[PDB]
RNA sequence: GUGAACGGUGGAGCAACACCUGAAGGAAGGCUUGAUGAGCGUGUUCCCCGCAUACGCGGGG
């Protein structure tokens, strides 16, 4: 259908997962249910869930931006877009002379169609890495190609099904290649991290129309970006 | 042409909390008016509008038909002092936008040119007759015309 | 074998003549096609969810 995209402009850069834990301490004391909403928690629990999360960080110049997918997803960001605004205005007016937050707002489609000509796609700060049976496959590349090949389409096809709109089974895709590998780490000042691939290439003869989703990670901010600037790139 | 207008949302475009207090309140009134912004955007008219209005291209030559039923010379030179300092006024138009802007390439008196670059050369009994109407106009006549029977 | 039997409502005639839907009246006052999405930090085994039924697969941060 279609997903919706929010920026919040603050006048500085503040990461996304940094600011996902700033939305998660700033807004615990009150209004339990918006972020449960947010960050995807169970209804009953603090544990999120383990299926595709309708609402996801990502990257803005000049702040954050959230992505909620759907209908229902849009529907959580219509409610709380104006909480976190007064919240990071309340903030940011706390210390300081005190400064205005901006926000902009867009409702892009989601489409697809099979082309019989292959189409190049780059992905930047996609993580592939959780295992250590996928370490085993990252080190000789013809059965890490075919996994990365599997992941990519089981991706795609989750994205797929989460927004509630049929692809086409018969997709071919392929990698081409990768310009550097660097590691993740979902908390600050821990020994645990987890591979990532910077700037990969990928080639599936099918087109795309709007914001899509790979890999791992994708909440936190990784491994997403939009497809309708990278067809007529410019 | 269809001649494009977008109007943009002020505080869309801040960038800096000087900009701000001038604002009373501060940044907070326009943080307030951000979050009226997102709950009107998410569901009361809005700003910043993106329009479109055809206009007539400029630099092209028009005609204008002015006849007159038996008119005193008083009348006709009336019309000649209006012709006169036409180029001050505007032909309809988007005051903001100074459309309307136009001068006069000819007046034609019963198919005589009578216009030059200064002016209208010509029909001097005309300007003549209305020098001597506006001397001695006086109000009584506009009083009784539109007073009501 | 009807107090029956028989019996043309007919002929002709102009609804027509003349009549102004018209006078007056501003589509206007205000409004950046300009952006937004394009490049920028993490270095190794830690929780929890299903299919199984543990030989392992997928997967949340």
């Amino acid at each position: 259908m279609f997903v919706k995209q929010v920026f919040f402009d603050l006048g500085a850069r503040i990461h996304a997962d940094e600011a996902r834990a700033l939305v998660a301490k700033l807004l615990d004391d009150t209004q339990p249910g918006l972020v449960s909403a947010l960050m995807n928690y169970m209804p009953a629990s603090k544990t999120s869930k383990t299926e595709f999360p309708l609402v996801q960080f990502s990257n803005f110049n000049q702040g954050f931006a959230l992505l909620g997918f759907g209908e229902v997803g849009a529907q959580i960001l219509s409610d709380a877009t104006p909480i976190i605004h007064d919240a990071m205005a309340k903030l940011f007016a706390s210390r300081g002379q005190g400064v205005v937050v901006q926000v902009s707002s867009r409702d892009v489609p989601l489409s697809c169609e099979k082309r019989p000509y292959g189409l190049q796609y780059t992905v930047a700060k996609m993580v592939v890495q959780k295992k250590h049976e996928h370490r085993e496959r990252l080190a000789n590349p013809e059965t890490g190609k075919v996994f990365l090949e599997g992941l990519f389409l089981r991706s795609l096809e989750r994205q797929a099904a989460a927004v509630g709109m049929v692809l086409p089974r018969d997709l071919v895709v392929s990698f081409k290649g990768a310009e550097r590998v660097s590691s993740v780490k979902l908390r600050p000042d821990s020994t645990l991290a987890h591979g990532s691939l910077r700037h990969a290439v990928f080639e599936v003869n099918a087109r795309l129309g709007g914001l899509w989703s790979v890999g791992f990670l994708l909440s936190k901010g990784f491994g997403h970006i939009n497809t309708d600037l990278q067809l007529g790139q410019g | 042409q269809v001649v494009w207008a977008r109007r943009m949302d002020p505080i869309l475009n801040l960038g800096s909390s000087e900009d701000v207090e001038v604002i009373n309140g501060g940044a907070v009134a326009a943080n307030g008016w951000i979050q009226d912004l997102l709950a009107n955007s998410k569901a009361g008219r809005g700003l910043k509008a993106f329009n479109a209005h055809e206009v007539v291209i400029p630099g092209l030559k028009w005609v204008w038909r002015i006849s007159l039923d038996r008119p005193t010379d008083a009348q006709v030179g009336l019309v000649l002092l209006a012709l006169n300092k036409m180029t001050n006024e505007r032909i309809a138009g988007g005051h903001s936008k100074d459309y309307g802007r136009f001068v006069i390439d000819g007046v034609s008196l019963n198919g005589e040119q009578v216009w030059s670059q200064s002016g209208i050369t010509g029909g001097e009994q005309y300007f003549d007759a209305v020098a001597e109407a506006i001397d001695g106009l006086s109000s009584k006549e506009f009083e009784q015309f539109a007073q009501s029977a």
